[PDB]
């Protein structure tokens, strides 16, 4: 699974920068992640404890790692044929209560990254609702 | 990074 350790690699480096992470060190860890799409559900995972354990600041990062995956994914190997997003959506209730743990002023950037996931139909609107009703109801808390 | 930025070729 030699695959997966690059990635796991690239994924946790994210802890060498201080956020705002740049376009290059995305790419490297999107690059990884399609490299390792024989072992896509190891590289869901590896992401999802990035996201549960990692540092605050951090949270946004991680949904960009996400969102950069996703998209990637759809783009080379097709909107219906990509693995990631259908397989990030099975814990993506769990994924986003970590999410939404980041700092106050970057609870915006992650809704950021919903309103355009539901504009670009990358994950189903059913999938997108919920996680945006969350963000709102922290609003009022 | 940007949400919005063309994906890598």
């Amino acid at each position: 699974m030699e695959a997966v350790k690059t990635f796991n690699s690239e994924l946790y480096s994210l802890n060498d920068y201080k956020p705002p992470i740049s376009k290059a060190k995305m790419t490297q860890i999107t690059k990884a992640a399609i490299k390792a799409i024989k072992f896509y559900k190891h590289v869901v995972q590896s992401v999802e404890k990035f996201i549960q354990k990692c540092k605050p600041e951090y949270k946004v990062p991680g949904l960009y790692v996400i969102d950069s995956i996703v998209r990637q994914s759809r783009h080379q190997f097709g909107q219906e044929k990509d693995v990631f997003a259908p397989r990030f959506s099975n814990n993506i209730i769990s994924t986003f209560q970590n999410l939404y743990r980041c700092p106050g002023d970057d609870k915006s950037k992650i809704v950021r990254v919903l309103n355009l996931w539901q504009k670009n139909n990358v994950f189903k609107s059913e999938i997108i609702q919920p996680l945006l009703d969350m963000a709102a109801a922290l609003e009022h808390h | 990074y940007s949400p919005t930025s063309p994906s890598y070729s």
